[PDB]
């Protein structure tokens, strides 16, 4: 599943809300935390957030 | 780049500030 998936970022995203990670394409992505919605949470290097799961893809 | 759905509540919290 998603949950614990590495993804990367198929385009950039600039959080809206400090507890949201932005990224930018290519980012390789953490999946944390899954929810329905739009929106998985992550981590990204030394970042960690939320994040639109359609702006990234499995790898 | 896609469309981003708005943050849904449930993965929200107080920390979910803009």
């Amino acid at each position: 599943g998603p949950l614990g998936s590495v993804v990367r970022a198929k385009f950039n995203f600039q959080q809206t809300n400090e507890d949201e990670l932005s990224f930018s394409k290519g980012d390789v992505i953490h999946v944390t935390r899954v929810e329905e919605g739009g929106w998985w949470e992550g981590t990204h290097n030394g970042r960690t957030g939320w994040f639109p799961s359609n702006y990234v893809r499995e790898i | 780049p896609p469309v981003i759905a708005p943050r849904p509540e449930h993965t929200k919290s107080i920390y979910t500030r803009s």
